[PDB]
């Protein structure tokens, strides 16, 4: 179930590792594109805060999701940024949200006193007066509901069943990092002349096996003259040692 | 479902001369939102007076909206010979409307 | 929920000459029999630390906080729980939240509205419990929540036999907060008069809040009065200066010293 | 201009189905705007038989017109379709449509806007 585009929910996501493979791979999203960022580049990428924003909409307006777009649904419901950072999703979704008897649980916004601010999550149920003169009570002339359910049905075509629509935004570097893409792990290659990058120690050298000990509460060994030349594997707790070549 | 009587039923006023007519409804106290009309025989009924304060568009200052609870008057300070119509109140109560049953004006 | 506990009795906080303690590991490295001098923040050898004796006591102030502190409890009952400060706690201040109470760690970031006299302590004579939990009054914008293992703890509350010493140190570096300890047990020293030797802190965990910490409170646990055992702790203020460092064969560090206090060191 | 057209008036007989509307010329619906059908017949007060809503839908009609007619308004179109069945010799009469104008900014609590009708009667 989805929250109601007047009343959409929002996730919070932080402190965790994302993997966007198992999001580019999937077959039914039809609409992936985003504006500020490359999709492609997204696994190599630090984001500070990542909020997610999730409703169910029409066909028709799926192009008004859009930044800069004006409409009913993209001005009384939901508004976006001038500068909208990260991009959204959408995709068509028939079999679950449209009803054989008629789904009306998702309703939007209809009347308004004017455009909401972008990044709203507050939402009024009031009545609206569409006349000059004062009005109040129980629903009169130029008194309406100033929200409509939404009318899905199987034997409705494009463009007017229900999608699904998430919304990705972030910062950039704007925070202490949060989430981050997963990093590469090669083989290890022992007595050679090779680059080692071990959690982000570039140098150059060969790999052997030595025994000194590494109290776990150390990490990182050093000489005399302050030259690296024992590093602890991040995968196996087994010590290596660097001797130049 | 509203029952209207709109009083006097026949005028026979010389022109120039200051009139005044009233409805009446059996319903709850109204005011604000009681229109009047005038039509012709052959011709669509247009609005004179609407919200018992406010004015269409073209219509003349002659017609006066008054009254403070369900008794709406009209009053026309001069009877121009256009002016012999059929008088109707009706209600914007979004229960059934019912119009009035008509002040006819006659010279 | 809070109650106006006052009563509280004021007794002249102590003054100790703290020998050598207060050394810890300077960085996520290792060095293998050799001397190694740095400049970074420590507490001053021979130094006074702040000493506080609770009992028919109850002491709990407002100690300032001036880049990084060291406190040192010698206790078994395991009285204090945890550390909770922002600016003004008048729910409109980003305020900091570190408690363990049973077998958990919670670490908050969030808005919140304190009390006069907060405590945890207080429920039915000396039967301890996490009794008026809910210091805080509300929550208007949480930023950080995050959940670990608790550290060494100690079930119950008695009276005498304090093995248990535990040093802590806690410091704001570069916005990250990093905490630094050892609990050290089976110390067998009645009459106070904290121990002398060596002994440093390896680090725990970093947390990345980025606040400027103007003050920190301190908590410890028929809401009013109580019937308490003897608890003792202790707080530097640590100051810059440089070391010098001695690390043995193994790698762990045996000895130290400064180069601001003896014309011989 | 702001200009209404009613269809003409027609004779039919009873027992077939009737569709009655009026468009507006330069008028649109929108999602504010209402209106009501009324009838008047020969030498009769007006009766109204319903005022609907363009924009929520919400359709009410007079009392005894709850069983045999429907009304239908079309924003897309900008239009209203009366389905009426059933017409004995008391519908021979002509039907007006009156709307207030109201496009999407504000109106009144009136219906200036008023049609010629149409004279719509069965034998
Ligand atoms: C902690 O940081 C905040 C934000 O930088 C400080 O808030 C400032 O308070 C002073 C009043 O002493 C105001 O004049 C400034 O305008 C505030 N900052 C902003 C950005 O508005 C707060 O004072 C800092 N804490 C301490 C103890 O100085
Ligand atoms: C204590 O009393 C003061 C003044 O009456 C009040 O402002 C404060 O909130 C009280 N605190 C508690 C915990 O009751
Ligand atoms: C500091 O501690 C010493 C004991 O080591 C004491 O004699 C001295 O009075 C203390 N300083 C102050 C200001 O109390
Ligand atoms: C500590 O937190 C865990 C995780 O929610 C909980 O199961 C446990 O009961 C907590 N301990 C308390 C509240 O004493
Ligand atoms: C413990 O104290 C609380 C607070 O007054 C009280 O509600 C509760 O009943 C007490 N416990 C028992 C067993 O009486």
């Amino acid at each position: 179930r989805f929250a109601s585009v007047y009343a959409w929910n929002r996730k919070r996501i932080s402190n965790c590792v994302a993997d966007y493979s198992v999001l580019y791979n999937l077959a039914p999203f039809f609409t992936f594109k985003c504006y500020g960022v490359s999709p492609t580049k997204l696994n190599d990428l630090c984001f500070t805060n990542v909020y997610a924003d999730s409703f169910v909409i029409r066909g028709d307006e799926v192009r008004q999701i859009a930044p800069g777009q004006t409409g009913n649904i993209a001005d009384y419901n939901y508004k976006l940024p001038d500068d909208f950072t990260g991009c959204v999703i959408a995709w068509n979704s028939n079999k679950l949200d449209s009803k054989v008897s008629g789904n009306y649980n998702y309703l939007y916004r209809l009347f308004r006193k004017s455009n909401l601010k972008p990044f709203e999550r507050d939402i009024s149920t009031e009545i609206y007066q569409a006349g000059n003169k004062p009005c109040n009570g129980v629903a009169g002339f130029n008194c309406y509901f100033p929200l409509r359910s939404y009318s899905f049905r199987p034997t409705y075509g494009v463009g007017h069943q229900p999608y699904r629509v998430v919304v990705l935004s972030f910062e950039l570097l704007h925070a202490p990092a949060t989430v981050c893409g997963p990093k590469k792990s090669t083989n290890l290659v022992k007595n050679k002349c090779v680059n080692f990058n071990f959690n982000g120690l570039k140098g150059t050298g060969v790999l052997t096996e030595s025994n000194k000990k590494f109290l776990p509460f150390q990490q990182f060994g050093r000489d005399i003259a302050d030259t690296t030349d024992a590093v602890r594997d991040p995968q196996t707790l087994e010590i290596l040692d660097i001797t130049p070549c | 479902e509203i029952v209207l009587t709109q009083s006097p039923g026949t005028l026979s006023l010389s022109p120039g001369d200051r009139a005044t007519l009233s409805c009446r409804a059996s319903q709850s106290v109204r005011i604000s939102y009681l229109a009047w009309y005038q039509q012709k025989p052959g011709q669509a009924p247009r609005l004179l007076i609407s919200g018992s304060s406010s004015r269409a568009t073209g219509i003349p200052d002659r017609f006066s909206a008054s009254g403070s609870g369900t008794d709406f008057t009209l009053t026309i300070s001069r009877l121009e010979p256009e002016d012999f119509a059929v008088y109707y109140c009706q209600q914007y109560a979004n229960s059934p409307w019912t119009f009035g049953q008509g002040t006819k004006v006659e010279v | 929920q809070c109650v106006n506990l006052t009563t509280r009795t004021q007794l002249p906080p102590a003054y100790t000459n703290s020998f050598t303690r207060g050394v810890y590991y300077p960085d996520k490295v290792f060095r293998s029999s050799v001397l190694h001098s740095t400049q970074d923040l420590f507490l001053p050898f021979f130094s006074n630390v702040t000493w506080f004796h609770v009992i028919k006591r109850f002491d709990n102030p407002v100690l300032p906080f001036n880049d990084g502190v060291y406190f040192a409890s010698i206790e078994k009952s395991n009285i204090i729980r945890g550390w909770i400060f922002g600016t003004t706690l008048d729910s409109k201040t980003q305020s900091l939240l570190i408690v363990n109470n049973a077998t958990n760690v919670v670490i908050k970031v969030c808005e919140f509205q304190f009390c006069n006299d907060p405590f945890l302590d207080h429920k039915n004579n000396k039967s301890w419990m996490e009794s008026e939990f809910r210091v805080y009054s509300s929550a208007n914008n949480c930023t950080f929540e995050y959940v670990s293992q608790p550290f060494l703890m100690d079930l119950e509350g008695k009276q005498g036999n304090f093995k248990n010493l535990r040093e802590f140190v806690f410091k704001n570096i570069d916005g990250y907060f990093k905490i630094y300890s050892k609990h050290t047990p089976i110390l067998v020293r009645e009459p106070e008069d904290l121990p002398q030797g060596f002994s440093a802190l390896e680090p725990l965990v970093d947390l990345p809040i980025g606040i400027n910490i103007t003050r920190f409170q301190t908590l410890l646990a028929s809401s009013s009065g109580w019937t308490a055992g003897a608890a003792a702790y202790y707080v530097g203020y640590l100051q810059p200066r440089t070391f010098l460092l001695k690390y043995n064969e193994n790698g762990t560090i045996t000895d130290a010293v400064d180069c601001a206090l003896d014309p011989l060191s | 201009q702001m200009q209404l057209v009613q269809s003409g008036p027609e004779v039919k007989k009873p027992g077939t189905s009737v569709k009655v509307s009026c468009k507006a010329s330069g008028f649109t619906f929108t999602d504010v705007s209402s209106l009501q059908w009324v009838r008047q017949a020969r030498g009769q007060r007006l009766e109204w038989i319903g005022w609907t809503v363009v924009g929520t839908g919400n359709t009410n009609y007079a009392p005894r017109f709850q069983e045999r007619v429907t009304i239908t308004t079309d924003k897309s179109t900008s239009t209203a379709y009366m389905e009426l069945s059933s017409l004995r010799s008391e519908d021979t009469a002509v039907y007006y449509c009156a709307a207030p104008f109201c496009s999407e900014t504000s109106c009144s609590d009136g219906f200036d806007l008023w049609g010629q009708g149409t004279k719509v009667t069965v034998s």
